[PDB]
């Protein structure tokens, strides 16, 4: 029997807070849909809970060497946004198209990233001066918060460093530039 | 002729039937069962306390039968090993065991290949000789060297593991020839204990909770067709489970065990 | 000869390892063991954190458990029973635990949260005190030099800071302060060196062991407060061990009645490995 | 002579007897204020001061038996050869655990060889003969069944099966259900072995092929009229002691009991009162000491030089198709009896066409008339005082206790007897040792560490691998 | 000080256990620590809780002061590969890792327990690493068959199918570690962080 979407919308609900739960979860699922039907609309529902399980590991999970003496940003879009740069910068992106970079400033082609490297706090640093740069050819407007949240929601320009295969890169540099500056890329 | 009693009897007849001779000086009655040599075997209960194995189990971990309060729960880790203690000796030759396994060794091989006479006059005199201050089992070497090597007993020896599990395995064998009953071992009784208790059980098909781990072993490699020198008494711990989820214990004994 | 578990020198050390502060080489068996040290206070904030750090760990397995023995009901057997049965028999009574493993989820998980923040508030400051200890350490150690190379006593240099920091090892200033308790230091940094008089010198180095005394103080007050913390922190967590125990323990009766439904020796004989622990291991 | 039983009244010389005479069963009558219970107990001395278990059955109601004989065994030491099955105890007062332990556990379903079907059809005492034929059918079902299912023969999984439809279920539906959840097939099986069964109901006066709502009542009035002595049968022995019959590794069994000279004092509630439930339990001994001798036996086993007298107290109110007569097999088991009873116009009164066969197969013939008795022999008939054991009474009066072991579980010996073999051969071809390489990038991080560092005590030289490690990565 | 060797002895569990209980394989007990520190000879380890003495001849009667040593929790079941997961307490998984001498494998599965248990910032790596301990079990698992990875089972198929030479049992063994598992090892590896953290910390 599948289960019905309610049934699974609680077990989903039930398994919200721990990392071990969510992916248990999703590994039962993908289990009673190949032993049993295993349909390709039993094979969607299967990528949206691993979507679900990743999402969750995603969300619950930046030490950020606490012990060595910083903190867990506690406004859970910046958590979630920097293991977003850490996960697909670490291990899905390696040159998705080397150095391409144009993020505009509202019809100006003039504040435009430099399209730097993507290594670790490298392409996080480019963005960060693009970003700097963009809000010298204007500065943060504010918009709203939701925590600790600043917003450009219909900003100048979305894709840098684009291709089929580069969602690693365009989420890294989401990540890096919405640490301060985000157009709202934020959902549940 | 005259008449007779309960204690007389057992005077009178103890030569023609010599298996009642290590009893007939002797009055039982007034000793106390659980102290001495003629001591009964111990009950589950009265057992896993003189070992040590209890704990009062915690649910989660050991998921108790929902019927079931005001009992126990043994530990597997003393338990496999007080079982195991028990298996015996390896088998390495019918000349190197112990003095008296050599006497019952010799007797169901006698008895093996039919030639009855042998088997008999060693029993019989060998309470004679107990009875009578200390027993000595060389009055059976003539039979053990015959036939240490006949067809049947190598068949029967080379099969098994350890000194237990063949002189038990020797005996069920050694009774197809007729009857070889438990009776005729009264001088093993306190010479020897985890013995006179291995083989009082072959022929049973539950053992006592003395001799637990030789008889989880002997049906053991009786099931495979192999000899096993590891030890198997996986299913003897088992046993003891659930033969002590059986007695209901009182509250106030119930909370002097600790988990 | 008063040892070190080597699972305490393992943690004992690599506490100090983030606090960059490795001033003792040999010492280590005999300061951070010392009850009267210093090295001790600087390292009973964040051990007590490790201590709760595996009390929420225990807890959080039966929360894992938990969800589990959940999961599983609620992908198969959910709806098949109509209601007016045997089926919602005690589903009804389920369906309230899905409740209530839901707020401890998002509670407990409140928990974990406020223990990261500890810690990171914790280290954040005692490594701000200890490498400020060093620099000051510095100072002073030039500076009691000039105080000592005047002496017509000749002593050397690294040879008076082995003799001070025994006189923080061999008594405490962290706790009991006072005007006097440092008379008992100055009496004991003289006696492990030779000789030294110095009545005049005796005030002419109370001013210059102040940059000590004061950072040292720095980790009383903000010992004030951690501990007040930990307590607290640790007693909600001891908490959280229990309550769930039950919720753990409620459901696998619960769900064992039910009619048509089970859950088997395979996957549970699985799930039940990280749940053998003990349970009394914070008092 | 070998067994005692008494001096004569008039003169003073003893009278004992022999082995081949004692062979041939005895037979005692007389009233109960005669005191034939000390007879029956005396006498078992005599079987027990050379090692031989008398088996002693008691429907008197005494509760004060055996206390006398476990203090006459106690006295000879094998204390250990004695099981003890009471049913005069509740009627299902025993859930669950137990205060203390009761009574041992009989079962002779268990260890099976297809001779309960002479058992069933004697414990059960055309109607008389479809009922052997309903049965009989089942058992080969069943006892098959047993060798490989998850099924333990007893007085309730034969019970569960009297019923029509779970028994038609087999036919019809070919699968197998039990008291449990679960599905099981017999179409694999032989077909020796469904066959009775699925022509049994053809045999019946209707069938409705398809269905079994219409044809229940078609064959209910049959049905019924013939499982009926069986189904009373079975439902008294199942729920009035479920602490003795619900076992799977019976503490006695009477192949062994006999065998191996262990002695079985059972005791029965009561025999002038309600027979009608206590006359049948008097009867799954009788049943089973008789079909597991004349045809379960398991290449000439020698004559015993003891008899093992089994003593039954009331053999007027139970009984098998001919007892008395013991087959050509068991000879080696030295075997007799000691039939008792009431009176002898009782003992003809207590059931049909019985007692000329216990007053044809005995030698020795009893009379108890109130000197003890008189011996009824063929040649001359001898007064006597009987024989008078008078156990001391014992402090404690422990039954003991008892394991329930196993052969280990088939689904891990067919595996342990498989990587043996795969072990096996591996180790022969001489190609023992691992070769292959494989290569992790932790493994080499983390050996890459443990050779660079110089640190000689191995505790402090590992965590110095983690601390280079984890600052790598 | 002696190396570690995967003896799957048949009978030396038997009296090895039976010594465990009487007090002379105690009244020396005592003494055998003292003279050692509580060390563990083999791997490194020092602690007080749960220690046990090995002998280094082979053979578990002579208990002289001399052949007798100290080893901790992880080498003693390692000289019983006979059986080990199944004696009450102890665990672990046969893995097929050249690069490293089982003692240290043994002493670098310490550290991998006391940044695991206490964590003090290095849980992240510990468990990679581990990870990559028991994965290598598929592959003894692949040339000796599924279900003989336990070292409770491969013990078993050996003095079952009968090999006792030094030379047999070595090459057969060659190139395999006893890796002690953490989630059977947990009524240890938190008494023994617990007590750390409570004698420093009070
Ligand atoms: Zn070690």
């Amino acid at each position: 029997t599948l289960p019905t979407r309610d049934a699974l919308l609680k077990a989903m609900q039930v398994g919200e807070t721990s990392i071990e739960a969510a992916e248990y979860m999703a590994t039962r699922f993908e289990q009673i849909l190949t032993k049993a039907k295993l349909l390709p609309e039993c094979n969607d529902m299967l990528e949206k809970i691993k979507e679900y399980a990743q999402f969750v590991k995603f969300k619950l999970l930046s030490s950020a060497q606490v012990w060595s003496g910083q903190e867990r940003p506690t406004s859970d879009y910046q958590n979630t946004q920097e293991n977003k740069a850490e996960f697909l910068a670490s291990h899905l992106e390696g040159l998705p198209s080397g150095l391409k970079l144009e993020v505009a400033i509202g019809d100006d082609a003039k504040i435009l990233r430099g399209f730097s490297s993507n290594g670790k706090m490298v392409e996080g640093d480019q963005l960060k001066t693009m970003d700097g740069l963009l809000e010298g050819w204007l500065a943060k407007n504010s918009l709203a918060i939701s925590g600790g949240a600043v917003v450009k929601i219909d900003n100048t320009g979305n894709q840098t460093k684009v291709d089929p295969q580069e969602i690693r890169q365009l989420i890294n540099d989401s990540e890096k530039g919405v640490a301060k500056y985000f157009a709202d890329k934020g959902v549940g | 002729r005259k008449t007779y009693d309960m204690k007389s009897l057992r005077a009178q007849e103890q030569f023609n039937w010599p298996a009642i001779m290590p009893i007939v000086k002797e009055d039982l009655v007034s000793q106390d069962v659980n102290k001495g040599p003629w001591a009964m075997a111990l009950t589950p209960m009265e057992f896993a306390r003189k070992y040590n194995l209890l704990r009062k189990d915690d649910a989660l971990l050991d998921n108790p039968v929902p019927g079931e309060e005001m009992t126990a729960g043994i530990r597997r880790g003393d338990a496999k090993r007080v079982f195991t203690m028990q298996l015996g000796p390896y088998w390495d030759g019918f000349e190197r065991c112990s003095p008296q396994a050599y006497a019952l060794s010799a007797v169901f091989m006698a008895r093996m290949n039919r030639d009855r006479d042998a088997a008999n006059n060693i029993l019989k005199v060998l309470d004679k000789t107990f009875v009578d201050g200390k027993p000595d089992f060389s009055v059976a070497r003539p039979v053990m060297k015959k036939y240490q090597n006949s067809e049947l007993v190598q068949e029967v020896v080379a099969k098994h593991a350890y000194v237990l599990t063949v002189i038990a395995s020797l005996l069920e064998a050694a009774r197809e020839d007729g009857v070889v009953p438990s009776s005729e071992f009264l001088w093993l009784k306190p010479v020897d204990r985890r013995l006179w208790y291995m083989l009082n059980c072959v022929g049973r098909q539950t053992p006592y909770s003395e001799v637990a781990g030789p008889f989880a072993h002997w049906k053991a490699e009786k099931e495979m067709g192999r000899r096993s020198l590891v030890p198997m008494i996986d299913e003897a711990i088992r046993a003891l489970e659930i033969a002590v989820k059986e007695v209901r214990l009182t509250p106030r004994q119930m909370e002097e065990l600790e988990p | 000869s008063q040892w070190l578990s080597t699972y305490g020198t393992i943690t004992a050390e690599r506490i100090l390892g983030r606090y960059n502060i490795s001033l003792p080489q040999d010492e280590i068996l005999e300061a951070i063991n010392i009850p009267s040290s210093f090295y001790r206070h600087l390292l009973q904030i964040p051990l007590k954190n490790v201590l709760n750090g595996i009390v929420i760990q225990q807890a959080s397995d039966y929360h894992v458990y938990a969800q589990k023995l959940l999961i599983d009901y609620l992908l198969s057997g959910e709806s098949s029973k109509e209601p007016d049965s045997q089926g919602a028999g005690t589903r009804e009574s389920l369906e309230d635990e899905r409740q209530r493993l839901v707020q401890l989820g998002d509670e407990f998980h409140k928990l974990e949260l406020e223990q990261d923040n500890l810690i990171a508030s914790s280290q954040a400051s005692l490594m701000k005190i200890s490498i400020d200890w060093n620099t000051k350490l510095e100072t002073t150690l030039s500076k009691l030099n000039s105080l000592y190379k005047n002496t017509n006593s000749k002593i050397k240099k690294n040879a008076i800071r082995k003799a001070l920091i025994k006189a923080f090892i061999h008594c405490d200033l962290v706790k009991d302060q006072s005007q006097k308790n440092k008379y008992q230091l100055i009496d004991k940094l003289n006696q492990t060196l030779a000789v030294s008089v110095g009545a005049e010198l005796k005030e002419s180095i109370l001013t210059n062991l102040s940059e000590l005394f004061q950072i040292l103080e720095a980790l009383n007050t903000k010992l004030d407060e951690f501990t007040d913390r930990t307590n607290h922190l640790s007693q909600q967590a001891k908490s959280f061990r229990t309550q769930f125990y039950e919720v753990i323990l409620r459901i696998i009766e619960l769900i064992k009645l039910l009619p048509e439904y089970k859950i088997d020796p395979a996957q549970d004989a699985i799930n039940r490995e990280p749940l053998y622990f003990d349970r009394t291991i914070g008092e | 002579g070998i067994t005692f039983f008494g001096n004569d009244r008039k003169t003073g010389e003893e009278l004992w007897f022999a082995n081949d005479d004692m062979r041939t069963h005895a037979l005692i009558f007389g009233s109960t204020g005669s005191g034939k219970t000390e007879t029956l107990v005396s006498l078992s001395y005599n079987a027990l001061v050379q090692g031989s278990g008398f088996i002693y059955v008691d429907g008197k109601g005494d509760n004060s038996l055996y206390a006398k004989v476990f203090s006459m065994v106690r006295s000879m030491g094998r204390e250990d050869d004695l099981l003890l099955i009471n049913f005069m105890t509740g009627a299902r007062d025993i859930v669950g655990p137990q205060e203390k332990r009761l009574s041992n556990t009989l079962n002779p379903f268990c260890q099976g060889s297809s001779s309960m079907l002479t058992q069933l059809v004697v414990s059960l005492m055309m109607w008389k003969g479809r009922a052997i034929a309903f049965v009989e059918a089942l058992m080969r079902l069943l006892v098959y069944m047993r060798d490989e299912g998850a099924i333990l023969l007893d007085a309730n999984t034969i019970r569960n099966y009297f019923d029509l439809q779970r028994l038609e279920s087999i036919v019809i539906d070919k699968v197998f259900p039990r008291d449990d959840q679960e599905s099981v097939n017999i179409e694999t099986i032989p077909k020796l072995v469904t066959d009775p069964l699925r022509n049994y109901l053809n045999t019946l006066p209707g069938y409705n092929k398809e269905k079994k709502g219409k044809q229940v009542s078609q064959v209910l009035e049959q049905h019924g009229f013939i499982t009926m002595q069986l189904v009373r049968s079975f439902s008294s022995l199942a729920d009035t002691y479920g602490h003795i019959i619900r076992t799977n590794l019976a503490e006695v069994d009477f192949k062994d009991v006999v065998l191996n000279r262990r002695i079985l004092v059972v005791l029965l509630p009561a025999l002038e009162k309600s027979p009608d439930e206590l006359s049948n339990l008097g009867k799954i001994i009788v049943s089973s000491l008789k079909a597991m001798m004349a045809a379960g036996l398991g290449r000439k086993p020698t004559n015993a030089p003891t008899p093992y007298m089994c003593i039954l107290d009331e053999y007027g109110y139970y009984a098998v198709q001919g007892f008395a007569v013991v087959p050509a097999q068991a000879r080696s088991l030295g075997f007799s009896a000691i039939f008792a009873g009431q009176d002898l116009p009782a003992f003809q009164k207590a059931s049909k066409e019985e007692a000329a066969s216990i007053g044809a197969n005995t030698n020795i013939k009893i009379c108890m008339k109130l000197g003890e008795a008189h011996i009824f022999f063929k040649s001359k008939i001898v007064r006597a005082r009987m024989f008078y054991a008078n156990p001391k009474p014992v402090k404690q009066l422990k039954i003991n206790q008892f394991l329930k072991v196993e052969p280990p579980p088939d689904d891990y010996l067919m595996k342990l007897q498989k990587q043996l073999a795969s072990f096996q051969s591996i180790l022969e071809s001489g190609d023992l040792s691992i070769n292959k390489a494989v290569e992790n990038e932790e493994i080499t991080l983390i050996s890459k560490a443990l050779k660079e560092s110089t640190i000689v005590e191995p505790i402090e030289r590992g965590v110095a691998a983690l601390i280079a490690f984890h600052g790598q990565n | 000080r002696c190396e570690l060797k995967l003896i799957a002895s048949p009978g030396s569990w038997r009296l090895y256990s039976a010594r465990k209980i009487d007090e002379r394989f105690k009244s020396y007990e005592q003494k055998i620590f003292q003279r050692d520190r509580y060390t563990c000879q083999f791997c490194g380890f020092q602690a007080r809780l749960y220690q046990d003495i090995v002998n280094l001849d082979g053979d578990y009667t002579n208990n002289r002061l001399s052949n007798l040593v100290t080893a901790c929790c992880f080498c003693a079941q390692c000289f019983f590969v006979e059986s080990v997961g199944v004696g009450g307490y102890g665990g672990g998984t046969l893995i097929y890792l050249p690069e490293l001498t089982q003692a240290e494998l043994n002493s670098l599965c310490h550290v991998l327990f006391c940044a695991i248990t206490n964590d003090t910032g290095y849980k992240s790596s510990a468990q990679n690493i581990y990870r990559s301990f028991k994965f290598r079990s598929q592959i003894v698992e692949e040339k000796f068959g599924e279900g003989t990875s336990d070292p409770a089972i491969f013990g078993q198929l050996m003095i079952d199918s009968g090999v006792n030479s030094e030379e047999i049992r070595e090459k057969l063994f060659k190139n395999i570690r006893l890796l002690p598992s953490r989630a059977k090892f947990r009524k240890q590896i938190e008494k023994w962080a617990a007590s750390a953290l409570e004698e420093i910390a009070d």
